[PDB]
């Protein structure tokens, strides 16, 4: 199993400020073919998640430009350029390398 | 089936019927590039491939 | 694109159920599918995934044998077999499609589009 | 389908050994037996419930009837101390027996 | 024939391996192959089997959907794809020929030619 | 096939909700691409497949409609959001365009 | 005993073919045959 | 990163000969759908031609019998044989890459062609 831990557990950040969410893998998620198989999700309150960051550093269709991912091997960080009022909710990471698919425990970016 | 994975049925050692294909009156684009459909019924073939 | 999940409700401890993920607006013929559960306030946790044409039936340990999945490639629907349900599967279930349609885009990996979810409650 | 073998049996050197193999209607099936001396890859010693492969002395006698498969070793010697796996095929499934360990004193 | 295996090594649970069993002669073509794993503390387990032509492939109940046996009679090699290597898969694997051409004649033979086993270890 | 945009000359102030309509005469249901062209410049994709946001387009641009009806919706105008907006037949043989709608920051 | 489980050791590969016919079998029981290949 | 650069247009007598060029960096021309697109002064965009990734060609009804589309695999470049030029051929032409359901994702700067 790949047990992944997020850091930190909560990030209440005022809108307009920047925010970084880090989630480190127990094993190495690098180079199944040359990429970093960690994916980032946002579950906004009351509705279903969709992809924010795929392959560690890249994002899917239509994502706000403020989101960016970084890190290699075991450490990975999400980089929000400017927190706003629509960014509230839990953030998940997932290892996408081995069949047992494990998500994070959930850190909300909220407005304090 | 889709046009990329198009079906192909070999037809052999049986006796064909092209009179019912000419009396189908439903095949909008029935264009014959081999033998005319009126002479198809009176012609024997080695292998039909649908 | 719509992911309508059907079925679900209150089922009996140890009873049976079957869930339907009616999909539309996209191929679904070359796309993989995923099943994701979330117990109340406990986080997204994985269940299942299937290949483009079935056969590849991938399950977690807690659903070993007890759950099975299927798809209707003609009618474009996803299914989910349940037996001897315990109290830890009381959750809302999301059917989700993989990003994409090539190999090394793992059929248990990225999940682009998600549904609306139906609650499955095991109680008496 | 399962094949039941006693965990182990032992006889003094020079005696006759008898090791059993139990299965449901096992006398209707073909059973193979193998010898695994410790630290060694196994070797086939009995197949088809009655026939004896080339390279094996005739004292390896096996028989099958009813629900029991049995192997008989007359004049047991020192290197008969080995793991003995009764094998059988049912519905294209290779199912091995428990494996009876034979000990010579 | 004379059989040698390779590929067993240190991997963590869920990882991927690909064993092998190479033949000396071309008589390999006439032998239906079997994969048998030996536990570090117990005897043997039948893993899979393949026909002489390779069109009759069977797996043990505990391993289907994970392993993929394949062969190449012109390459005189036998492989075993080893995916989702999981907690109890640590063992020593034996490649053993049956002799029977097809699965219908396997009961009339036994596994006669075993190569030197290859040690596979899964652990964190 | 004939594609008709409606109407040609369009005007609004910043912040208005605009709905530029390219009307499909037959009905094709997935084959639209929205082409915004700065006056005398190179056009760019805005919404492809008539509903999905093409990558790098800012989230203020939306598309809707399927079948015989199609629309372009801009949720909040910008002073630079003036251009000539084209609709195109995707998956076609002649790649028929519309006549062009010239939004004006007025 | 009257089983005759027959295993085929005739070919390794068999594909891409046109004819396939099945009937009642042809065959101290002397049995005579003449095979000849004229005009197709 | 993905850039198309065009040359070859200019003021040319009616009915004359001419040729355009469209160099490509990043995209391989020899395996993608490249289209020629026209824009007359005071008018909108309009299709001219497309040459398939396999090498099959296509031109518009207003184009057949006059223009020819051509390519080079060594220089990764796209060409258009310009001939029998009437007065209606006065326009600016861009080269674009066709992906079917995906729109004209990349474009060229454009070259002005005048007939006199």
């Amino acid at each position: 199993d790949i047990v992944m831990t997020q850091s930190p557990l909560s990030l209440p950040v005022t809108p307009g400020e920047p925010a970084s969410i880090s989630c480190r893998s127990s094993q190495s998620l690098l180079h199944s073919n040359g990429y970093l198989y960690l994916d980032w999700y946002l579950q906004k309150p009351g509705q279903s998640p969709q992809l924010l960051i795929y392959l560690g550093s890249n994002r899917a269709s239509g994502v706000p430009d403020r989101f960016s991912g970084s890190g290699s091997g075991t450490d990975f960080t999400l980089k929000i350029s400017r927190v706003e009022a629509e960014d509230v909710g839990v953030y998940y990471c997932m290892q996408a390398l081995q069949t047992p698919g494990t998500f994070g425990q959930g850190t909300r970016l909220e407005i304090k | 089936a889709s046009v990329y994975a198009w079906n192909r049925k070999r037809i052999s050692n049986c006796v064909a019927d092209y009179s019912v294909l000419y009396n189908s009156a439903s095949f909008s684009t029935f264009k014959c590039y081999g033998v005319s459909p009126t002479k198809l019924n009176d012609l024997c073939f080695t292998n039909v491939y649908a | 694109v719509q992911l309508l999940e059907s079925g679900g409700g209150v089922v009996q401890p140890g009873g049976s159920l079957r869930l339907s993920c009616a999909a539309s607006g996209f191929a679904f013929t070359t796309y993989a599918m995923n099943w994701v559960r979330q117990a109340p306030g406990r986080g997204l946790e994985w269940v299942s995934a299937i290949s483009d044409g079935g056969g590849s039936a991938y399950y977690a340990d807690s659903v070993k044998g007890r759950f099975t999945i299927s798809r209707d490639n003609s009618k474009n629907t996803l299914y989910l077999q349940m037996n001897s349900l315990r109290a830890e599967d009381t959750a809302v279930y999301y059917c989700a499609k993989t990003r994409g349609r090539g190999l090394y885009d793992y059929v248990w990996g990225s999940k682009d589009y998600w549904g609306q979810g139906t609650l499955v409650t095991v109680s008496s | 389908y399962e094949l039941t073998q006693p965990p182990s049996v032992s006889v003094s050197p020079g005696q006759t050994a008898t090791i059993t193999c139990s299965g449901d209607k096992l006398g209707d099936k073909y059973a193979c037996w193998y010898q695994q001396r410790p630290g060694q890859s196994p070797v086939l010693v009995i197949y088809q419930d009655s026939k004896r492969p080339s390279g094996i002395p005739e004292r390896f006698s096996g028989s099958n009837s009813g629900n029991t498969a049995t192997l008989t070793i007359g004049g047991t010697q020192a290197m008969d101390e080995a793991a003995y796996f009764c094998q059988a095929w049912d519905s294209n499934t290779g199912v091995f027996g428990g494996g009876t360990k034979l000990t010579v004193l | 024939v004379q059989l040698v295996e390779s590929g067993g090594g240190l991997v963590k649970p869920g990882g991927s391996l690909r064993l092998s069993c190479a033949a000396s002669e071309f008589t390999f073509s006439s032998y239906s192959m079997n994969w048998v794993r030996q536990a570090p503390g117990k005897g043997l387990e039948w893993v899979s089997s393949i026909s002489s032509s390779g069109s009759q492939i069977y797996y043990a109940d505990s391993v289907k959907g994970r392993f993929t046996i394949s062969r190449d009679n012109a390459k005189k090699s036998l492989y075993l794809q080893m995916n989702s290597l999981r907690v109890e898969d640590t063992a020593v694997y034996y490649c053993a020929t049956n002799g029977g051409a097809h699965s219908s004649t396997w009961s009339f033979y036994g596994m006669d030619v075993w190569g030197q086993g290859t040690t596979v270890t899964v652990s964190s | 096939i004939q594609l008709t945009q409606s109407p040609s000359f369009l005007s609004a102030s910043v912040g208005d909700r605009v709905t530029i309509t390219c009307r499909a005469s037959q009905g094709i249901s997935s084959d639209l691409a929205w082409y915004q062209q700065k006056p005398g410049k190179a056009p760019n994709l805005l919404i492809y497949a008539a509903s999905t946001l093409q990558s790098g387009v800012p989230s203020r641009f939306s598309g809707s409609g399927s079948g015989t009806d199609f629309t372009l919706t801009i949720s909040s105008l910008q002073p630079e959001d003036f251009a000539t907006y084209y609709c195109q037949q995707l998956n076609s043989d002649l790649y028929t365009f519309g006549q062009g709608t010239k939004l004006e920051i007025k | 005993k009257s089983w005759m489980e027959s295993e085929f050791r005739v070919y390794s590969s068999a594909n891409n073919c046109t004819f396939e016919y099945v009937s009642q079998p042809f065959l101290k029981n002397l049995r005579e045959f003449v095979f000849k290949n004229i005009d197709g | 990163e993905v850039q198309l650069v065009e040359s070859g247009g200019g003021l040319i007598q009616p009915g004359g000969s001419l040729r355009l060029s469209c160099a490509a960096s990043g995209i391989i021309v020899s395996s993608n759908y490249m289209t020629w697109v026209r824009q007359a002064p005071g008018k909108g965009l309009e299709w001219v031609s497309v040459i398939y990734s396999g090498g099959s060609t296509f031109y518009a009804d207003s184009v057949k019998g006059r223009f020819t589309i051509s390519r080079d695999k060594s220089k990764n470049t796209l060409y258009l044989q310009m001939s029998s030029l009437r007065a209606e051929d006065t326009a600016v032409y861009y080269c674009a890459r066709d992906l079917g359901p995906y729109g004209m994702d990349v474009w060229g700067q454009g070259t002005t062609v005048t007939v006199s």
